[PDB]
């Protein structure tokens, strides 16, 4: 996915 | 066993005379999804989103129709399967905006984006089918308590605790048609025609009506704050308040990843997610 | 010409590109600038001009139905519809390249191409019958007896004795046509403008370009280019496939059909595109 919400 | 094989007989309607082999396959949470030359075609793997791809095609003829200034995958198809054109172009490096001339231009082309996302949250035709949930990031928040605490340490949970709390002092607003996670590999562009020219938006798996600080948090944690700055300004954003919704919103990108990861049984995603919280 | 007069808004458009590098389609109204993702129409009168605001509600309307196939879609903002008039109008650029009549020599690549042409024509059908899309777009009356006058007026002076002759009966069963306005019609739906992927397996429909003369009107009309273009047999294919081969249907085809190079020589005609007139002149003489 991953911090961008994934 | 193969699950091109195991689909041979649609594959063979949807893409005659293509090779099952010769594709790909990437893997989905909700969806198998098979990629051709042109189009892909997403196939249910649970029941769960088996009902909803009805649904999920629907909002995507809505967001096709919208004026973007770019592409947006197109349903070709649906049958359960969903067949979406794939729009051309590929992710920007960050390296590439330290050509300031190329930030110039890429950072006027996100704006364009967030506009045409921002006026078609006013819509009709978008608000009553798209996502519109009521206290998303409370739920989260019990969510995140709930599931993730137990795997963090005293200063962890007192960190993300402080996070979740900046959550409450949010409006919930659903101004804009929000992508939900607009990083870097969502957004594709033209090279070596000139400078960047922006082909397309895909994953719109998160899409919703909502709060556009949540796309502007995206663009930042995928480029930095000069350059999400640089859109701020160049589309009149770069106020206090909405500066203070950014800031409260990107402060949940690694409980967000954890939260899907614990989920998942992702365990890299997981341990990367909570780097910060044990 | 073209390229060099409009040389400083293509630079702003299309930053880093050399205009020299470029292609144009030659409109009515507009000169369309083909870049490699995308279009760019510009107006060469200010009533032209004026045009493009509705223009581009018609294409954020076409790229919203449900073809089977990707349409040209509009890079401006929504509000530039309500604009009295656009200096220019960015189209999205359809992928694939026009389908070579002769593959339909291979009967499962007829049966495939057809088939993907139904799912074009049903879905231009049905949203014909829809009320918001008929509100959207041009659905202009007497278009044929209107047509016929134009050909004469303006392609007759350039024809022989013996072309005006082939032309009139051509003209003739026209004023007999039922004036059909029940579907989204295409108006140009030649092969040059049906776009196909054949990277990979039998022919894949990728898109329609040139929708310039969209209206709600006589599917015949689109069915007819399909004849002009690939002849009886496969057409035949189509009214099947389509459950279109009724006699009615078959008989307002094979009369436009009989006026489709002269659809083609007028617009060659207003546009100036000389090759283009030529050929829809061809027999004529």
């Amino acid at each position: 996915k991953a911090x961008r919400a994934a | 066993m193969g699950i091109l094989q195991a689909n041979r007989v649609l594959l063979s309607r949807l893409l005659p005379g293509v090779e099952p082999e010769g594709l790909t396959v990437r893997h989905g949470q909700f969806h198998q999804v098979v990629i051709a030359s042109d189009r892909v075609v997403c196939l249910p793997r649970t029941a769960a989103a088996a009902a909803r791809l009805p649904r999920r095609a629907a909002v995507m003829r809505v967001l096709a129709g919208l004026d973007l200034g770019c592409r947006t995958p197109r349903p070709l198809c649906e049958g359960p399967f969903l067949v979406l054109s794939r729009v051309p172009g590929a992710p920007l490096e960050a390296d590439a905006l330290e050509d300031s001339k190329v930030a110039e231009v890429v950072a006027a082309q996100y704006v364009t984006l967030l506009s045409g996302l921002a006026s078609a949250g006013a819509d009709e035709k978008v608000r009553a089918a798209l996502p519109a949930p009521q206290g998303r990031w409370r739920q989260f928040a019990a969510d995140v308590r709930a599931e993730l605490f137990p795997l963090m340490s005293d200063g962890g949970c007192r960190q993300a605790e402080r996070e979740l709390a900046a959550l409450d002092s949010l409006p919930d607003i659903t101004e804009a048609v929000v992508h939900g996670n607009l990083g870097a590999e969502n957004v594709l562009w033209v090279r070596d025609d000139g400078l960047p020219r922006l082909s397309g938006v895909i994953d719109w798996d998160e899409v919703s009506i909502g709060d556009p600080a949540e796309d502007l948090a995206a663009i930042g944690a995928g480029y930095g704050k000069d350059f999400l700055d640089q859109v701020l300004t160049l589309g009149g954003w770069s106020d206090r308040r909405m500066a203070t919704r950014i800031a409260t919103i990107r402060a949940t990108f690694a409980l967000q990843q954890a939260l899907s990861a614990c989920r998942d049984g992702d365990e890299e995603e997981l341990a990367d997610g909570l780097t910060g919280y044990r």
